RNA sequence: AGUUACGGCCAUAUCUACUGAAAAACACCGGAUCCCGUCCGAUCUCCGAAGUUAAGCCAAUAAGAGCCAUGCGAGUAUUAAGGUGGGCGACUACUUGAGAAAGCGUGGUGCUGUAGUUU
RNA sequence: AGGCGAGCGCCAUGAUCAUCACGACACACUUGUUUAAGGACAAAGGCCAGAUGGGGAGUUUGGCUGGGGCGGUACGACCACAGAAUCAGAACGUGGUCGACCGAAGGUACUCACAGCGAGACGAGAACACUCGUGUAGAGCAUAAGGACUAAAGAGUGCCUGAGUGUGAGCACUACUGCUUGCAUGAGGGGAAACCCGGGCCUAGCGAUCCUACGCAUACGAGACACUUGUGGCGUGGGUGUCAGAAAAGUUACCACAGGGAUAACUGGCUUGUGGCCGCCGAGCGUAGAAAGCGACGCGGCUUUUUGAUUCUUCGAUGUCGGCUCUUCCUAGCAUGGCCAUGCAGCCGUGGCGAAGUGUUGGAUUGU
RNA sequence: GCUCGGUCGUGACACGGAGGAAAUGCCAGAAAGCACGGGUUAACGGCGGGAGUAACUAUGACUCUCUUAAGGUAGCCAAACG
RNA sequence: UAGGGGCGAAAGACCAAUCGAACAGUCUAGUUGCUGGUUCCCUCCGAAAUGUCUAUCAGGACAGCGCGCACGCAGAGAGAAGCAAGGUAGAGCAUGGGCCGGUAUCCUUAAGGAGACGGACGAACUGCGAAUGUGCUUUUCUUCUAUGCAAGCGUAGUGGGCGAGUUCUGGUAAGCAGGACUGGCGAAGAGGAAUGAACCUGGCACUGUGCUAAGGAACCCAAUGUCUGGACAGAGACCGAAAGA
RNA sequence: GCAAGUUGAGCAGAGGAAGUCUGUGAGGCGUAGUGAAGACGGAAAGCAGUGUGAGUGCGACCCGAUAGACUUGUGAACUAUA
RNA sequence: GGUAAUGCACAGUGAAGAGGUGGCAGUGUGCAUCUAAGACUAAAUACAACAGGAGACCGAUAGCAAAGAAGUAGGUUGACCG
């Protein structure tokens, strides 16, 4: 699947159509200071073994394509969801018809 | 085993009749509908928006609400041994005006005359009910021109 | 009464040969300078009247093909209810009811709405 | 505080604190070398942290199934067939498909067809490019199957990113999911305009609570006030295919317990494919000649003595193969008695009929 | 599997470093192991297929071909092992 | 030398008639979706063995079918009369699949091929199309109806079914395995088929007199005789095929 | 029984007394809802008892495992070995 | 219950004379409230043996195991059992 690097679309904050910059969303790093991390650290602490379950019988191959789009004027962001695909490319050459 | 998609088992239903393929006729689009009319559903397979589920094909119901190019029709259905009302959205290409009230409306037109006179002259209407066909009538016959019947045909 | 513009129901209107047609139209027809579009003024777009009923459109003809109706096929095929009916079965007779199709014969061959024009 | 290369890093040595070997003493510590020998090492204790660890400890080792196991997946989805013409409707019933793919194969406006067949046109042939006439789809429509489509939904050509943003109501047995439809908005798109568009012509391509990542504004914050961290709310992603969602390998012939004829290993019952026995027909063969004796290719039966198929009875128990011993019954007749046919000279036979009274043995190898 | 040698890399806590008002984080550091190179079967164990070819026929000493960590030697056999 | 321990010329042998983990006592009345049992009378009403989800298949929960209390009340497991939808039985072989033979004529060969046509066919072929069954409106439409219906609230049992008639799928079949429709036995006695869960007649408080059903009427055993044709086989009343004199 | 209200909380005063009568006097639920919250606000008789059907937890209708653990409890008079 | 530590310990480290706390981690600053690392204390509260009084309790297969010479007759190698 090929996606262009730019898209003119409606910006909710500006309340009219504007140019946006287009790219794949990126998963950030887990923080030790959140309530879930704190709870788990304390529970693991003693001689208690493994205290929470871990998935082993996994089954899926792909994961869903998700695009982050940024408004060039006001820097606000929107998230667009596009379904499952094994491979993704940004800004490659057009699928020109009637090749040799 | 069978499957359970939205258009399961519709090979015979949802197919055009012989020498009747193509889009609908102008009369379909120029018919005006109103709340409270009785209407009859027959799906046109060539139109892919506003199709009802195939249970409703060939059933008749009553118009509840009217929109730009679609209608909402009320139906009743038995589920788990109880009666349930159902509100079905249909596009105007898949409906035709029902004939089911025709005779009753004629009868009302006759009643509407009598019920006025019944205030002036009588006290109660005669009301013009239908009656089922009675016994066989009496006959007077001239008795010339007799025809005899016989087992002449041997039927080898 | 036809035609023509815009229609309704979508073959009684289709397909193949032939033949007719006052008037007014409808056409074929004559050019590309411009607007517009082509490998190509063939098609599409524009500007025209020297010609012509040869064509189309309209109408007639044909033991024509196809379509539409009706009669017959036929109370035939199949079928609902019933009995301590029959048959080793496969299946089938009877009593009170409902009731076809293909073939084949005979007839048809568009009907109409609103406006405009022509003895 | 010195020196090098167009104040930089690089090369010299001079002051300031830890610090690793090596020596030489004896004071901790060690040893019945004890009025002694070793010596800050050893050996022995303590607190944290990595590695190894069936030596042990706990526990687990899905379901459906013509009994279980091995095999398949009828375990989540989609089309067609059948189920005596609404809808629904079982079996490890039938023919198949799915866990994706695509900036166009998405949205709009306009133009024109196609597969073939009959004539033509140098090289040029069965099969090269160009034309004329016919052409209801005999073609195409990415990917199963069905349905749909003709001045198009197919093939080309132009422009666009609606594969917008808030918030309602409903349909499929309706939670998740998929689709249909209302109102409001965009310094939205395509088209002259009427019209159409919030993915793919329609029916399939998918996933809760808690935790965590990101986007969006509006909240909270402990006696008070400021900031760095944190906690709330809505929406999407990260995943459970056993697909309405536990974190999981074997073996027991040393074996235990609760139950089951809801379910196997005998017999019996129903069935008779397979096993065995009998009829019908007459192509050919028999030295001539269908039929003394045979009888291809086909067709109809009977039996329960073989082995299957099924699970009705028994799992708080019906003692399981063969032999020994002893009795009775059946006939589809091997001998013995009476007869008929003959390819019956006689002798020996072969095919059939009524008949179950009396007979049908001794041994070698082998559990048979 | 056991055993021997070196690090070239990884690999804990402590001990340091930079920054910030401070917490939390970040960076360095890092034995033995692991990786890497050798030894070892009276350690666990393991030890092949296909074609042609000799003056009757058969059989193949001989040849070619695929393959490996090595392709079952000396003996023994329808053996309590066919 | 003592129990997750001993001892063993090794058999999981032996450790007070106990050993593939001793005895005593306690926690403890451990747990059980599994087996057994569960104590007086009469009156009235009366089921289910099906759907969805479940580490679910000998169990649950939700819904469906009972009963009790009942605010209230024009309704109905039947017909007519207008109106819709359907692709089965029959019938056919016009698109698609597909068997055998063709006159004239045509094409070549001097073979064969095509053919104006006839016969034979499909669960996944259709050009036509029933009966029976399904839904809508009308009491302004016959006929019944209070000793009747009944929202709502609370709560039970059930979730192994089996059989007849008519039909269907798998299988050589089966008292075999699995669906659909209308009544049964389950939970149903009485009279009849000699006997039999389900077949025929026909639904049960307690007495008395009459009458009929189904099935019987020489005798067993309450009631029996008549007329007309067939039939001779230790036949038939109870009973098997193709083939035959 | 009382009703926009209601109640035997504990505890005090009286009384030849485990009864009864009287006080003082909390709390709880109700008198109207909406949101996570900041915040806002606009329908519906309740409270306490005496009993019956029914759910959940405790031995939980009655009887019934093979097993698991704990003791500063016992045993080599049978049998094993020094 | 105590949630970026409610209390108690062990090893390293280790104060100030001024310190501790104000149910969410950190740094600063006012405000409120207390004074740890030494000791003693009545009343109102809990419950066997033994004694006394009561009861909608049981009545010799019941009620404590035991209404008489009952933890007895009797039993285990023993602990213990009855
Ligand atoms: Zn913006």
């Amino acid at each position: 699947v090929n996606i262009p690097k730019t898209r003119r679309t409606y910006c909710i904050k500006c309340a009219y159509h504007t140019e946006f910059k287009v790219g794949l969303l990126k998963k950030g790093k887990d923080s030790p200071r959140k309530q879930g991390a704190r709870r788990y650290a304390r529970k693991q602490r003693g001689v208690h073994g493994q205290t929470k379950p871990i998935l082993k019988r996994k089954a899926k191959t792909t994961k869903k394509v998700i695009l982050k789009i940024e408004c060039t004027k006001c820097k606000s962001s929107q998230l667009k969801v596009r379904g499952r695909a094994k491979h993704v490319e940004f800004g490659a050459e057009k699928k020109v018809k009637g090749e040799a | 085993v069978s499957s359970h998609g939205y258009r399961r088992q519709t090979r015979n239903l949802f197919s055009q009749a012989f020498r009747k393929h193509g889009m609908p006729n102008t009369s379909t689009y120029l018919t005006q509908y109103a709340v409270g009319e009785y209407v009859d559903i027959k799906v046109n397979p060539a139109i892919h928006k506003g199709m009802p589920h195939k249970y409703y094909h060939g059933r008749t119901g009553i118009i509840k609400e009217v929109n730009r190019g679609s209608v909402i029709v009320l139906f009743n259905r038995i589920l788990a041994n109880k009666t349930v009302e159902r509100k079905v959205i249909v596009g105007i290409e898949h409906i035709r005006k029902s004939k089911c009230q025709d005779e009753y409306l004629k009868r009302l037109e006759i009643n509407k005359k009598i019920i006025e006179e019944a205030e002036k002259k009588g006290e109660v209407p005669v009301l013009f009910k239908r009656q089922p066909k009675g016994p066989k009538p009496a006959v007077e016959m001239l008795m010339n021109n007799i025809i005899e019947l016989s087992y002449d045909k041997v039927e080898s």
